[PDB]
């Protein structure tokens, strides 16, 4: 009912949608959240080192 | 099965009328050429259609319809996104405002309102007076 290039743009808008709810985009190495529960590790190994 | 009638004449046509509502009445026919049916003569103004329903003289109103193009519905993505597609919008109320006035005594004239006129909406909702809206030929 619609021409070839519509729907080609639909499908990419979709995988781009479908990529962000997957509710991984928050999480860097750098956080702080990442960095108060990685202390403990980090310490064992550096007075284990 | 009876043939209908098939006659012919030279006829003159009415002089033009232009009561301030409408302007025209140059027909000389009691009926109309494509369909069959009677065409008014009697038009109304805007205080006569008002008092009429002040007073009661009038009991019903019948507006005419227009088709509402799809593309200005809001009840589901708009048609280019590539969904499935819908049945029809409902029509919309007469742009132009044409409406036929049918009074107590049977009579039926045709006048000219806008949808949403401020004096006339506080009026049918004071006095009930029964609101219509004449569907699409086919």
């Amino acid at each position: 009912s619609i021409p070839t290039a519509s729907k080609n743009q639909i499908a990419l808008i979709r995988l781009n949608w479908a990529l962000n709810k997957t509710n991984i985009n928050t999480f860097t190495d750098y956080s702080k959240r990442n960095n108060l529960w990685t202390t403990q590790k980090l310490r064992n190994q550096s007075k284990n080192n | 099965p009876a043939l209908p009638a098939r006659a012919t004449a030279v006829v003159a046509p009415l002089p033009e009328k232009n009561y301030g509502s409408l302007r025209g009445g140059r027909w000389p026919f009691l009926y109309d050429n494509v369909y069959g049916l009677p065409v008014v003569r009697q038009v109304a103004s805007y205080g006569e259609v008002l008092e009429g329903i002040r007073t009661g003289r009038i009991s019903q109103v019948l507006w005419f319809q227009a088709p509402r193009a799809v593309t200005a519905s809001a009840a589901a993505p708009p048609p280019g996104l590539g969904g499935p597609q819908q049945p029809q919008p409902p029509p919309l109320a007469s742009p132009d405002g044409r409406c036929l006035v049918r009074f107590a005594n049977g009579q039926v004239k045709q006048a000219v309102i806008p949808p949403g006129e401020p004096r006339i909406s506080q009026a049918l909702q004071q006095y009930g007076t029964a609101v219509s809206y004449i569907p699409l030929e086919p």
